[PDB]
């Protein structure tokens, strides 16, 4: 009637179109299927499990020499829209998959002009396998890619070819997540191999890093900060070790914030990794020399004695490089003579008392200088 | 008892897969509606939304007529959908599953050929989400239906209504529906030489708070309230440090909670996240002062001496500011009284200094209480 | 099974019988489809998501005039056993569905009888989508709803009924979490649209209580009645901040747990949700008034100077409302006078310390009364 | 071949809809028997039952039969499922969805009509979780098997052997199974008219207590055993309020843990939740005492005065049943008051001493009450 | 189109059923060549006991019915075919877990001039194992697949091995687990023979890198912390904490192990041993303090010495634990006499106040060599 349906009723069946063979006119020669890919959305990224999943357009393009009608037999209908298969498809499929399925993606139409051009551009979400690289997290640019490769031919039958070595952005919402750098299309054939052909798109991606420069980056330093604060304690409160594994609660916590967000593999560690596991050896340092200094600042001179060594480097040596400077009338003489006596006895065993305070507060801040000291030159060495 | 007749006589001379226009080159008319039914969740997270539809296609058919006389009756049909030719009407926006429709009802064939076709549907769109606001936001969503292979010269995609009908709606419990409005756009794509025909659904959600004030709003500020407490607190006490640990820590799990329960978009930082890292900033500014004050309530002139302008600073000029008032066998008898006695004097001088420097870590705390109270107060304002 | 054979193949072919057309031969021709629900195991009930899933047989029968041999002619069978996709079928799905398909369950043989009739009964498990109320969780009793409407046709087509005015037990499995109430059936027809009908079965059901009363319940009232303690130990034992900040985190801790058995929506709030709250606030307070009688009790004369106003109301008035109540021989002559002197100027200032540590005591009785008329009249309140 | 004309000849005329019958009044006797093959999981929270088995049915045909002389290829014929008639057999207590795992494998197919088919299938049946003796429990989930359609007079589900074959198992590591057995009824729904017969297989299977045992028994009693110690530290160091409180924090996670563990069945509680709770409430208990020991210890003769009843019942019965055991003038006058001061100081000290071996005596009477109270309900409550 | 001509006629002309093996005779076993080639190691899941693969199972065998020679049609001696057109011997993974058999998607096979048929189709596959955990942060496994027919047996079917080991390839190595080995080798039953199968080992190595640098050394540190609990003083007051953080840290650990790996089927590994030996450590430490606590706090007003405590401690014990240990006239008289006999009994109070205080150093001291030495003679039986 509309000569739309008798296009279809002369062109498939009659004349016995087949959509089993492939198109090639004789043997030795190459079909010339063409690629260009276009992205449309980057749904998100993932690093527990290393799998990226975009919505992408696949248009492709060859000739089949049986889809010919003459354009005057037929009045008008230059254009032709055939359905979903009912001719041949090279079947192009995503190789590296995350099921694993290779599975074809659903058939729309395929318009098909009178010179036997074919177009077709069928929609597609793809669940592809990346190589995420955590070394400079959370400033970290990754490269994942798509292979492409037939599912039933092979070359010597069929010649992928790039149409545009990028790959079309057009109608392409953007992310709050990831940024986009370049999409570069690369075609790989092996000389010796006879049978690879394949067309790649890399995917160069750079991370935006405001959710975690404000959420993970500033309290782990100030926590370090506060892990400096230990030795700055006058030792007499009661509540040294309070801090101290407070504060390495807190660094264990964190550390444990760290390993959701980061592949278990066994190749590289974030520079962030080691930073804290640095701070938990020296808090533990920190914490064996608190309990040191706690022993040494409760001594008694009737418990312990001091040697002539301890008193000679830690009260006149080691202070000057840290900077710290320091009958009846003779029965009444007989019973007032003990009570001087007994507080002249007593005075000297404060003055000995007093002296293992002292000696516990230069021990203290000979360890602030080292560790600080420590804790700003092995950082170095980190970035 | 010719329904049958009908149907072997109707569906003998007929082509599925060309377009119902007996005179060639005219676009063909499909109508277009949607109905929300119920709307499953807003995820947050990955910032996707589940709705649960009834697409509505009346197209008109210049075939599949007949006249009601002969078969008596039988004014309408219904014939399944595979049989019929149907327009392509999908989701642009799709974020995961299929682009196509789901379901196989039937359609209601006219006795002019006219076609309704109301197949469910439930989808999973992609919405971006803005969190400026978290506790108090509003969500601007969209569905984009439009055909895919066909285009403006051959189909003229029109709307019955500017609006979504609500008909039959189980009503979101934390999810206030407050506007829904379609509109019909006409664009150009790249890589195609036609124009074509878009309809976009906008719905307007608006969130309910109850769940997440008395939740995440109310233990917040109370652990704000508890940081201050730290400066009132005397130094003799001995329970200065156990504060300031479980407030910090309290604010550490508060915060990782949030961050756990939000999107991961960079683009701005919620109001709450702001005032979440102002508070905690200053909560570990809390504990260096409590340290650099401690350490002066146990000096004693043993070990320090007090300075030359402690003495006139801390004591006189501060405390005045901040409202802090300052409150024979003769001979031999004779000196062993005379060194008892002299001992005690000077154990009293010795103390003097010993409360001097007590005196001092009280006002350091009392200068600091204004301070934070200030910068506290008016940092929520 | 020579008559068996015969008879399916005449029936079925002959006639070229057509399972595309509802039987009717009138003007209407209303074909009532009886229903009766026979429910076999009440599985789970999911408070969080408000989603409930059965194990059901509904039970359709109508009568296909299309469908009648004579009995005796073909050597009687009196009864056949065609498979479902050779009948027509009113399509009859649940309206309500929770992941949003609408399909029945596996495809079963139905019966036919010899004047006509079809006694279809397939087995299905739904899931539901129920609306469930928490407000007095661990004894609450909810209203689950189970529509039933016909997928293809409606009224001037069909017309649903009922045979039984409840849903069936038969083979029933009780459940350890739920017990059943009652089940009542009920039709809807709207008499102003006239295509619209349907079915609802209530699933009317009450919990067991006995789990979250051994868990949940009785711990918080465990770790609420501590919360009282703070107000009794001396203020120099130095673990007074200790006690009464550990019990405001646990109390904490459970009311984060309580919200995860429980929706999230803004309508209703558990009372054991409330209760927890104001016991937090209490705690907060007597937290701060802590931190105030700990300041209190270490003031001293040569920091702090005790006003005139304050020697009067504390120790006098208000601790009787709270029912408490407490030459050469002048040297020596000189040098002797100053240690009795000295020692006198010592008992005067451990006379004003102990007044400040009376008045911290007075302070912490006040709070003690305080601190629990509002907490019998809060927990009255509810 | 002559395997074809066979195959024609047999699938000429043969209907799939029909009982295999010579009349219309006779049972088809079909034989039953279950092989298991891998026990999958036995979840407890969401009581569940998942199971991997062959299914093996047997019955006879009589139109599907031919000469073993006149052909060749015979005594046997791969037909597919899908293209004979079949048995229903379907699971009763199913949890979701499988009420019938069809699958399509092969059926055999003798010369005498016999069938021997035998498709694999998993079923997540549904069996209640009974637990009184966690982690020592003893269970015994069940599966039900039945024809849905057919009644008593047209089937007659038969068994072979007595249990399930096992010469297929791959041995689970949690659960070891006793005995398995299997009996047959015969039913009279109500929905129905007819006698319906079924055929019961019952696993009883036993749990293998030692991942349980590490992890839920040791810290518990280690717990259990540490709240004891809170009555014998002093007074002087400040320390109980720390021990005590730690103690109830632990015993609540555990609790909290066990709790997620087992199923919400509000039928019977385990012991282990009975213990729980005890020892919950054990601890509660002690918290109380110790705020009570603390508030004696710190008593004063200026602030508390001795009512003398607590003077005579303690310190005289308590440790016996605890088997605790000019010039001149002016001199003298200003000498006078410092021996005053000292008598009136030791009269003070004297009274405060009171007050603290009162305290030592209460905290002795509740560390005998607990260890005897602790362990003749423990001893009644755990076997 | 002499693919269209060679399809047509072959599947049509000889009358491939599809349904019935390619055998001359009766017992005219058709042989099956089998070749396996790895693609990925995916996961080796403990938890479950359950791995994940992919791999390409390479078939080959010879039909009678596929033959066309001696007329040359257009020179064609390949016939790219769909499976489902031609006989398969339906070989699948005989231990599977989730109950899935064939393989994923079936896909085309080649066809060959004297009949040869050659497939290669994907299946990505869950396999069961047995996990041995007694060395967890480096163990060795070894894992097998198994591949069976469940519609024939060894009277018509003859699966026999390319080479005795699988295909590394196309192996994309994998940053978690090492590859040592994957032997493979066929089995036969000679009593009863209708068995048949082949089977590949997966012999694989965890290469330690996560699991021994981390997880390992805060086992240690927290398992030291424990003398420094010990050389504490008394009047400190911090012991309480210290004890109990250590104890609350070593059940975390202990709990965290025991949640990744499922510790005990029949054995345990070697890391719970070693916690449950700390944390026993750890409670007796505890208990010893708070008995310490309790002597060091004692006054000649509530409790009495033994002359056998003096005897023991302050003599014997510390020389073994190397310790040291360095008129009116009359009435004025009667006043001062009473001040200084209070002071001499003062005096005599508090030299045994610290004789206690020293009493609690050296049972303190004590307990810190006994710590030090079991801690150590007990840890080479779990760890040597
Ligand atoms: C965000 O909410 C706005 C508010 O509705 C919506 O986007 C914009 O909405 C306005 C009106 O609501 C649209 O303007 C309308 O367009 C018609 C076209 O015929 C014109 O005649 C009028 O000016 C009319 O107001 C506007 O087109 C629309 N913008 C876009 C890009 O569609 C929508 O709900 C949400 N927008 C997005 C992008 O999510
Ligand atoms: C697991 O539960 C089943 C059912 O609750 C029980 O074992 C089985 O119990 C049935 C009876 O309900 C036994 O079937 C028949 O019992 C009758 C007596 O009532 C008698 O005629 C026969 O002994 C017949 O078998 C069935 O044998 C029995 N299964 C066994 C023993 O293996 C029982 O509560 C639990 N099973 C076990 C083994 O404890
Ligand atoms: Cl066969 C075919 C031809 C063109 C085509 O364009 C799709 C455009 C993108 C918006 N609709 C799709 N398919
Ligand atoms: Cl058509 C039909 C007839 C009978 C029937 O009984 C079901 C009962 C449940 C145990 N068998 C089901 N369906």
């Amino acid at each position: 009637a509309n000569a739309e349906e008798k296009l279809m009723d002369d062109l498939l069946n009659k004349t016995r179109y087949n959509n089993l063979i492939r198109p090639a006119t004789s043997s030795s020669q190459l079909i010339s299927i063409k690629l260009q890919l276009s992205l449309a959305q980057l749904i998100s990224v993932n690093e527990r499990e290393q799998i990226m999943t975009t919505n992408v357009w696949l248009k492709q393009e060859w000739t089949d020499y049986r889809l010919t009608w003459n354009s005057s037999r037929y009045e008008g209908v230059n254009i032709l829209r055939i359905p979903a298969k009912r001719i041949w498809l090279p079947d192009i499929v995503l190789y590296n998959n995350a099921d694993g399925t290779y599975e074809v993606s659903v058939y729309t139409n395929l318009i098909v002009r009178s010179n036997g051009s074919v177009l077709w551009l069928p929609p597609a979400i793809y669940k592809s396998a990346c190589k995420i690289e955590v070394k400079y997290f959370p400033f970290d640019q990754q490269n994942c890619t798509l292979k492409f490769r037939s599912w039933t031919y092979d070359h010597t039958e069929i010649d992928m070819v790039l149409m545009t070595p990028t790959a079309s952005m057009d109608d392409f919402t953007p992310s709050g997540e990831w940024d986009i750098v370049a999409l570069p299309g690369r075609r790989t054939v092996n000389p010796q191999d006879p049978s690879y052909v394949d067309v790649t798109y890399d995917f160069i991606i750079k991370r935006k890093p405001l959710f975690y420069t404000i959420n993970l980056i500033i309290p782990c330093v100030l926590t370090t900060l506060l892990a400096i604060l230990v030795f700055y304690l006058p030792s007499d409160c009661g509540e040294k070790m309070t801090l101290c594994i407070s504060v390495l609660l807190a660094l264990t916590f964190f550390l444990l914030l760290i390993s959701k967000i980061v592949p278990p593999t066994s190749l590289d560690v974030p520079l962030i990794g080691k930073y804290l596991m640095f701070t938990m050896v020296l808090v533990t340092f920190s914490i064996v020399t608190s309990v040191c200094v706690l022993n040494v600042h409760h001594r008694s001179p009737s418990t312990h004695t001091m040697a002539p060594w301890v008193k000679r480097c830690f009260l006149h040596k080691l202070p000057t490089f840290l900077f710290m400077k320091r009958p009846d009338l003779a029965e009444i003489l007989e019973e007032v003579s003990y009570i001087a006596n007994r507080f002249r006895n007593q005075d000297e065993d404060q003055s000995v008392v007093e002296d293992w305070k002292y000696v516990a507060m230069v021990v203290d801040r000979l360890f602030l200088w080292v560790f600080m000291f420590v804790c700003v030159l092995g950082t170095v060495g980190l970035f | 008892a010719t329904e049958e007749r009908l149907f072997h006589k109707l569906f003998s001379h007929y082509n599925q897969f060309i377009r119902p226009v007996e005179n060639v080159s005219d676009p063909v008319t499909v109508h277009f509606e949607v109905a929300i039914t119920q709307l499953a969740n807003v995820d947050e997270v990955n910032q996707i939304m589940e709705t649960n539809l009834w697409l509505r296609h009346i197209w008109n058919d210049y075939k599949l007529r007949w006249d009601p006389m002969e078969y008596d009756g039988i004014e309408t049909l219904r014939v399944p959908a595979d049989k019929i030719w149907k327009p392509d009407i999908v989701l642009y926006n799709n974020a995961v599953g299929d682009f196509q429709v789901e379901g196989k009802t039937k359609a209601l064939l006219k006795y002019n050929g006219m076609i309704t076709w109301t197949p469910p549907a439930i989808f999973k769109s992609s919405c971006p989400m803005d969190i400026t606001f978290f506790p108090f936001d509003h969500q601007n969503c969209s569905l984009k239906f439009g055909s895919w292979t066909y285009d403006k010269a051959e189909i003229d995609l029109l709307i019955i209504g500017s609006k979504v009908d609500m008909n039959d709606f189980w009503e979101n419990s934390e999810w206030e529906i407050i506007d829904a409005s379609g509109y019909k756009h006409d664009i150009k794509y790249n890589c195609c030489e036609e124009i074509y025909t878009d309809i976009t659904y906008s719905f307007y959600i608006r969130r309910l708070p109850m769940f997440y004030t008395i939740n995440l709003i109310i233990p917040c500020l109370f652990i704000s309230f508890l940081t201050v407490l730290v400066f009132y607190l005397p130094s003799d006490c001995g329970e200065k440090v156990t504060l300031c640990i479980s407030v910090l820590l309290s604010l550490t799990v508060f915060l990782l909670v949030i961050t756990e329960t939000i999107p991961s978009t960079s683009l701005v930082v919620p109001l709450v996240g702001e005032y979440l890292l102002f508070t905690m900033i200053f909560v570990t500014l809390s504990i260096v002062v409590t340290v650099f004050v401690l350490n002066i309530h146990y000096r004693t002139p043993t070990t320090h001496t007090m300075p030359r302008w402690v003495k006139t600073v801390f004591l006189k000029l501060l405390p005045q500011v901040l409202l802090m008032r300052w409150p024979p066998e003769l001979a031999d008898i004779l000196n062993e009284v005379q060194y008892i006695a002299n001992r005690f004097r000077s154990q009293n001088e010795t103390k003097e200094v010993e409360d001097d420097w007590k005196y001092v870590a009280m006002v350091v705390d009392r200068v600091f209480l204004w301070v934070f109270i200030i910068v506290c107060v008016f940092g929520t304002a």
